[PDB]
C-alpha cells in the first residue's frame, strides 16, 4: 500500500502584488488594474455632440462676436472652449460673469430669435474700430448699439416684450461706459444716461460710469452685459435715458437642460468615447481614472491613487 | 488564507498545472500524472469573474457641475467649491482603497477555500482506503492503476472495492 494522490494549485514563475487589509503586498497569480491612468491624445466627437468654440469663448459666442458665426444654430451635449480663445471686440465685462457663462453652456443649444425693437429718435447700429469684422467697423451682431438722434435728442425709451410662447427666453443686453461727461453727451446727450430692466416679478437698474480707464484694443470705455430669462407668461419692460447696448432679440431655452462645457487646448479627433477630461477622451471599462478631477460624460471615477490592484487568482507560490 | 492550504500545508503550486487552478498529482505502479480539476477550477474562476462584473460598471453619468480650476483666488465662493471637490475626492479614493483592499483579503480566501474543499472531497471518496500524508496528498494503501486513478478524479471510485485490500496493508 504505496501508490500516491497529491492535491494541488497551479503557479506562474513570477505574479502580480496586491494589497489586501493585512498586507500590501501580496503576490498573487493574475490581477487587473482598477485605474485608468492612460488617456488618448484627443477628443472624441462621438457618441457625444461635442461642438468646437475655437477662436470664441462660449460667452463671446452667445453675444456674437466677430468670427463666432459658426455657434449660431449650433446644438452641444459638451462646449469645447478654447485657452487662447480672445476678445475681437468692444472691450466687455459680465458682472456675473460664470453664472453667464453657466447657463449658456448649460441649456446646450445657440438658437437665436429675432425681434423688432420699436426705438423712437435714436440712431442704431451702432459701430466701433475695436470691434472689426473685414476690416469694416462692426459690433456685437446680438446687441444694438443706440445713441442719439442727429437732432441732439435721447428720450426716454419704452417697449414690452411679451412671452406668450411655451419656452423660456434669455435676453442678454449691456451698459455703455464713457471714459468723460464729453462722450457721454457726443453719444446719448443726456447725463446721467441708465438702464432698467424689468419683469412682473423682477427688475434691474444701472448706472452708468464715466472716468479714464486703461487702453482696451485702443478705448478706454467699456460695456457691462446683463441677462435676463423671461418665463412663460411674464413680460419684460425696456427703459433708457441713455447707454443701452439693446438685444436684437431673444436665446431659446430648453427646459430640461442637460449640458456642459469643457474647457480644453485637446483637439478632437476621430475616435468613439462617452468620457472626455480636459486632458482628452478616456476609452476605458476600468471603475477609477487618475488622469483629471476634470471629466465630462460615462466616466471612471476620479481618484488620488496611480494604481490599484484587484486580485484575479491566488496566491502565487511557485516550485 | 482562513483555510491554510494554499500558502499552508500545500507547500507550493505547480507550475506544470496549465490547464487548471487546481487538481491531481499522483503516481502508481505505472508511473505519474497530473491532471487539472475542472469542478474547483470553474468554482473559483466563476466567483471571480463575479466580483469583476459588479465592479466593471456601477454608474457615474456626469455633465454640468462644477469649476474645479481657478487662476486667481476670489475668496468665500471659491473656498467652497475647492472643499467641496477636495472632500468628494478623498472620500471616493477613500472607497476606492477599502474596496481593493476587501476584495483582494476575500478573494485570496476564496481560493484558499476552493482549495481545501477539493482535498476534502477527495479525502471523502476514498474513506479508509487512505492516509492523510500531510502536505496534500493521501497514501492510498492498495494497488491502484491508470483506471483507478482516473475514476478518483472523476468521482466513480468505489472504495467497497478495494477496502479489504486496503485495511489489511493499513492495520498489519
Ligand atoms: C410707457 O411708460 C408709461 C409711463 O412713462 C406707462 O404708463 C406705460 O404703461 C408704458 N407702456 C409701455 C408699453 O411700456
Ligand atoms: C496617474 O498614475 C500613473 C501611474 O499609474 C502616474 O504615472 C501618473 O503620474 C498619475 N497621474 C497623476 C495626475 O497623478
Amino acid at each position: 500500500g504505496n501508490p500516491v494522490i497529491c492535491m494541488g494549485h497551479h503557479a506562474v514563475a513570477n505574479g502580480t502584488m496586491v494589497k489586501t487589509l493585512a498586507d500590501d503586498q501580496v503576490e498573487v497569480v493574475t490581477a487587473q488594474e482598477l485605474v485608468e491612468s492612460q488617456n488618448l491624445p484627443e477628443l472624441c466627437p462621438s457618441p457625444l455632440r461635442l461642438v468646437d468654440g475655437q477662436t470664441c469663448d462660449i460667452i463671446n459666442g452667445a453675444l456674437g462676436s466677430p468670427g463666432c458665426d459658426h455657434l449660431n444654430g449650433a446644438e452641444w451635449d459638451v462646449f469645447i472652449e478654447r485657452p487662447n480663445a480672445v476678445d475681437t471686440c468692444y472691450p466687455f465685462d459680465v458682472p456675473e460673469y460664470q453664472s453667464l457663462r453657466s447657463i449658456l453652456a448649460n441649456n446646450g443649444k445657440f438658437e437665436f430669435i429675432a425681434e423688432e425693437f420699436q426705438w423712437n429718435t435714436v440712431k442704431q447700429n451702432g459701430k466701433s474700430g475695436a470691434c472689426k469684422r473685414a476690416n469694416v467697423n462692426d459690433f456685437f451682431n446680438r446687441l444694438n448699439w443706440l445713441v442719439k438722434s442727429d437732432g441732439n435728442a435721447y428720450p426716454l425709451q419704452n417697449l414690452t416684450k411679451i412671452n406668450n410662447g411655451d419656452y423660456a427666453r434669455l435676453y442678454i443686453w449691456g451698459v455703455h461706459h464713457p471714459s468723460t461727461d464729453t462722450e457721454q453727451t457726443n453719444l446719448y446727450k443726456n447725463n446721467p444716461g441708465g438702464v432698467t430692466v424689468s419683469t412682473k416679478t423682477s427688475q434691474t437698474s444701472v448706472v452708468p460710469n464715466i472716468g479714464s480707464r486703461p487702453l482696451v484694443r485702443g478705448l478706454s470705455g467699456r460695456v457691462s452685459f446683463y441677462w435676463t430669462i423671461v418665463e412663460p407668461g411674464d413680460l419684460i419692460v425696456f427703459n433708457t435715458i441713455g447707454n443701452l447696448i439693446a438685444p436684437r432679440g431673444h436665446y431659446k431655452l430648453n427646459n430640461q437642460k442637460k449640458s456642459t462645457i469643457l474647457n480644453t487646448a485637446i483637439p478632437i479627433g476621430s475616435c468613439v468615447s462617452k468620457c472626455h477630461t480636459d486632458k482628452g477622451s478616456l476609452s476605458t471599462t476600468k471603475p477609477f481614472q487618475n488622469i483629471s478631477r476634470i471629466a465630462v460624460g460615462d466616466c471612471p471615477r476620479y481618484v488620488k491613487q496611480g494604481s490599484l490592484k484587484l486580485a484575479t487568482g491566488m496566491r502565487n507560490i511557485p516550485e | 488564507g482562513l483555510f491554510g492550504a494554499i500558502a499552508g500545508f500545500i507547500e507550493n503550486g505547480w507550475q506544470g498545472l496549465i490547464d487548471g487552478w487546481y487538481g491531481f498529482r499522483h503516481q502508481n505502479a505505472e508511473g505519474t500524472g497530473t491532471a487539472a480539476d475542472l469542478k474547483s477550477t470553474q468554482a473559483a474562476i466563476d466567483q471571480i469573474n463575479g466580483k469583476l462584473n459588479r465592479l466593471i460598471e456601477k454608474t457615474n453619468d456626469k455633465y454640468h457641475q462644477i469649476e474645479k480650476e481657478f487662476e486667481q483666488v476670489e475668496g468665500r465662493i471659491q473656498d467652497l467649491e475647492k472643499y467641496v471637490e477636495d472632500t468628494k475626492i478623498d472620500l471616493w479614493s477613500y472607497n476606492a482603497e477599502l474596496l481593493v483592499a476587501l476584495e483582494n483579503q476575500h478573494t485570496i480566501d476564496v481560493t484558499d477555500s476552493e482549495m481545501n474543499k477539493l482535498f476534502e472531497r477527495v479525502r471523502r471518496q476514498l474513506r479508509e482506503n487512505a492516509e492523510d500524508k500531510g502536505n496534500g496528498c493521501f497514501e492510498i494503501f492498495h494497488k491502484c492503476d491508470n483506471n483507478c486513478i482516473e475514476s478518483i478524479r472523476n468521482g466513480t471510485y468505489d472504495h467497497d472495492i478495494y477496502r479489504d485490500e486496503a485495511i489489511n496493508n493499513r492495520f498489519q
